[PDB]
């Protein structure tokens, strides 16, 4: 058993992510009320922790930090604000689990669109690192095979 | 061949029978069926025959009782307000919707051309041999685009289609019937709750009213005032249901109103004429902490960069635009503004022009700030920000744990019967889209934080260690009073407020605590376990009847995860699979509050809680209590 979490700020593609992981998008309809909704078989079941939706509520995320083990910390590469939110994030996780190291992964999603394009590759290279995509099936795997690995 | 194919069922021989069977093979409308099902239709397949082009098989609002293929010709399918809707040809079979849905003919079928020839089966055979296997993916066309798709998962659903489809179809269907009253109301509901998605009131009620004037094109005069008779009875149900739905609402709405209007005299001047309506024309005469409305008025304070401010009054639904209008009016402005919405802990965020009521969704201490942008970076938090300084442990401890959960309870059911079940469809889709306010939703949701963080401030305002412990003894005994009333949103509010960070730190206080309760919040630390979405709590909630107020953020997450998990356009039509799913989750609001609910000092403090949201200040004062 393992337990993964999605950080990030709003429309940033957490939820979409979520999705286009455990099932997919289009192909099949999401349920996201039944037992199985957030959990996928990889051999490991993984069961997915997205604070999508529910960012207004503080608590939600810290309660979702506790029973973490693994930390997805999503970014857009459109939005400027969404980088400088990963700060207080990350220093968010190393307080509530009260470890001194937790393996986590940043991710800089919705690279399919350059045209629009305002952040870069540069900023999130020194802080692993994927330019993926949720819509665009872009690295979504990756983002969750390399926590089971941490 | 053709005298064989007429006889009779059972007056059928073995020779003609296998016979029959043979032909059946290659007709490609039966080609999907089992050998079974095939053997059992070459003793009931009718051949039927028409010389005159222009024959008409069967009218729009007629019961259905056969089902048909075509062998030789073509028919035209004819609806009314439309005509000719498609045509269909050689192989083609249709009037099949009737017989699985027990409802009228969707449409006419007029012969195309001279000399048809039909197979037939009438509706107590069909029942019987076809009615589980043909036919279980039916997709409708007019003019060769998609228009419709229904799938039997017992009679149709629809999939997905076009809105001007989707309520042909839900209008076509409703049952009138006395003994299925609610029967109806659970089906259109769907369409009720969900149309603004896809089909807003600027198109429905046009709709509407084409749909009530709409005669038939086909069938004596008795039949045709008997067709035109039930549809005006069905269009007139469905806007009762829709009607219902909106309530109140209605008024932030001048289409839907003045439709309201003119169809409730159009409805009153037939009932003149007709003597009909009897039932439902008193009905739409009717409709011809209190909730908060999108026309209410607001005086709302903007601040600037100086910490003066602007008192503004503009709609709850106002746009970003309209309150920046506001600021610019009452300063006098054409200096380029933005708003922005700050934190107690100085944390930012610029509002989009296109952003309407934020009012409501403002952070607990959060307040407006009218700059231009490169006042940005500059901004501060105001002190009124920062929440309280000293404690109010000496009222509220001189309170019972139960009078407390009570008056929590009773309020925050007050809070909670203010939302609309459209409140959290607008929410969901994005407010922009609908320009609508979901303040009340707003404020609801907004009260979780609220009780979250006034246990923290509580605790860590209470600088004497022996206070303290029986403060957590008694946010623990308001938690378990507020699981006892059903009321799980206050209840894993306070949970997660004593589960934070600042309170959970404090170990010389939590040692020094009663095993008892020590338990007591182990199991509903539990309670709250994300495992296997959230089993734990689904599980306690599913056991509980239905006056109960659910855990709200596990609500709003499954609300956004159906949104953006599923497509609202399938193939340019309206994926109504997920409108139904979205229409569910909101009903299961309804549910909740389908039953009522069972010291003024009391009320006064409940309903006026002052609340440190700042959790590097929470913190801080954590850590000088206890090092
Ligand atoms: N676009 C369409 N709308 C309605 N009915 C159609 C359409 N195309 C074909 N039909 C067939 O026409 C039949 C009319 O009677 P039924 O409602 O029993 O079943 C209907 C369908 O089988």
């Amino acid at each position: 058993e393992y337990k993964l979490v999605v950080l990030g700020s709003g429309g940033v593609g957490k939820s979409a992510l979520t999705v286009q992981f455990v099932q997919g998008i289009f192909v099949e309809k999401y349920d996201p009320t039944i037992e199985d909704s957030y959990r996928k078989q990889v051999q490991c079941m993984l069961e997915i922790l997205d604070t999508a939706g529910t960012e207004q509520f503080t608590a939600m995320r810290d309660l979702y930090m506790k029973n973490g083990q693994g930390f997805a910390l999503v970014y857009s590469i459109t939005a400027q604000s969404t980088f400088n939110d990963l700060q207080d994030l990350r220093e968010q996780i190393l307080r509530v689990k009260d470890t001194d190291d937790v393996p986590m992964i940043l991710v800089g999603n919705k690279c399919d669109l350059e045209d629009e394009r305002v952040v870069g590759k540069e900023q999130g290279q020194n802080l692993a690192f994927l330019e993926s995509s949720a819509k665009s099936k872009i690295n979504v795997n990756e983002i969750f095979y390399d926590l089971v690995r941490q | 061949m053709r005298m064989i194919l007429r006889k009779p069922p059972g007056q059928r021989t073995v020779d003609d029978l296998e016979i029959i069977y043979d032909e059946l093979l290659h007709i490609k409308a039966l080609s999907h069926l089992s050998t079974t099902v095939k053997r059992e239709l070459a003793g009931v397949l009718i051949f039927e025959s028409h010389a005159k082009g222009g024959t008409v098989l069967f009218n729009q609002g007629e019961e259905g009782t056969s089902w048909y293929i075509i062998l030789k010709g073509s028919v035209n399918v004819v609806i009314y307000g439309k005509g000719v809707v498609c045509t269909l040809h050689e192989g083609d079979d249709f009037g099949q919707l009737a017989l699985v849905n027990d409802a009228p003919r969707a449409a006419s079928i007029v012969l195309r051309e001279d000399n048809c020839h039909f197979l037939r089966v009438d509706k107590e055979d069909f029942n019987r041999i076809l009615r589980d296997v043909e036919a279980n993916t039916v997709r409708l066309k007019e003019h060769d685009q998609d228009v419709l798709v229904l799938e039997k998962v017992q009679k149709y659903t629809v999939m997905s289609g076009t809105p001007e489809k989707i309520l042909e179809h839900f209008l076509e269907t409703i049952r009138l019937e006395p003994s299925l009253n609610e029967a109806t109301d659970s089906v259109l509901n769907d369409f009720v709750m969900m149309h603004c998605v896809f089909m807003p009131n600027t198109q429905l009620c046009p709709a509407l009213v084409a749909h009530y004037h709409a005669q038939p094109s086909q069938g004596t005069e008795q039949e045709r005032m008997d067709y035109a008779l039930n549809n005006k009875r069905r269009v007139i149900r469905l806007v009762l249901q829709w009607a219902a739905m909106y309530g109140d609402l209605l008024q932030e709405d001048d289409v839907a109103m003045a439709f309201l209007e003119e169809f409730y005299v159009s409805v009153s001047d037939d009932a003149r004429m007709m003597a009909a309506f009897k039932e439902q024309l008193p009905e739409l005469e009717k409709i011809v902490r209190q909730p908060i409305r999108g026309s209410d008025e607001v005086l709302f304070k903007v601040y600037c960069i100086d910490h003066t401010y602007t008192t503004i009054r503009v709609p709850v639904a106002a746009s970003v635009k309209e309150v920046i209008s506001a600021v610019a009016d009452k300063l006098g402005s054409g200096e380029g503004l933005i708003i922005v919405k700050m934190n107690s802990g100085g944390e930012k965020v610029v509002l989009k022009s296109n952003d309407v009521s934020v009012f409501t969704t403002l952070t607990i201490n959060g307040r407006l700030f009218a700059c231009p942008r490169e006042q940005f970076d500059s901004l501060t938090p105001l002190p009124e920000q920062e929440g309280p300084t000293t404690g109010t442990v000496g009222t509220f401890e001189l309170m019972s744990s139960k009078d407390l959960a009570y008056q929590m309870t009773t309020y925050d059911w007050e809070l909670f019967n203010c939302v609309h079940e459209l409140e959290l469809i607008y929410h969901t889709f994005g407010r922009h889209n609908f320009k609508k306010t979901t303040a009340n939703l707003d404020l609801f949701l907004r009260r979780f934080n609220e009780i979250q963080f006034w246990v923290v401030t509580e605790v860590c305002l209470c600088s004497q260690l022996s206070k303290r412990v029986q403060l957590l003894k008694k946010f623990i005994k308001i938690a378990a009073h507020c699981k006892e009333y059903k009321n799980l949103n206050s209840f894993f509010a306070i949970v997660m407020g004593l589960s934070n960070v600042a309170v959970s730190r404090l170990a010389l206080t939590w040692e020094k605590l009663p095993s008892k309760f020590k338990k007591f919040y182990a199991e509903f630390e539990s309670l709250m376990d994300p495992s296997r979405n959230h089993r734990a709590y689904r599980l306690t909630a599913a056991k509980l009847e239905p006056p109960l107020i659910p855990f709200m953020p596990l609500l709003i997450k499954d609300m956004t995860f159906t949104h953006e998990g599923n497509k609202t356009f399938i193939d340019n039509l309206v994926n109504f699979e997920k409108m139904r799913m979205i229409a569910n989750t909101a009903r299961t609001v309804r549910y909740y509050r389908s039953q009522p609910f069972n010291h003024q000092d009391v009320r006064s403090y409940v309903r006026q809680l002052n609340v440190i949201d700042n959790q590097r200040t929470l913190s801080q004062m954590s850590h000088r209590l206890e090092p």
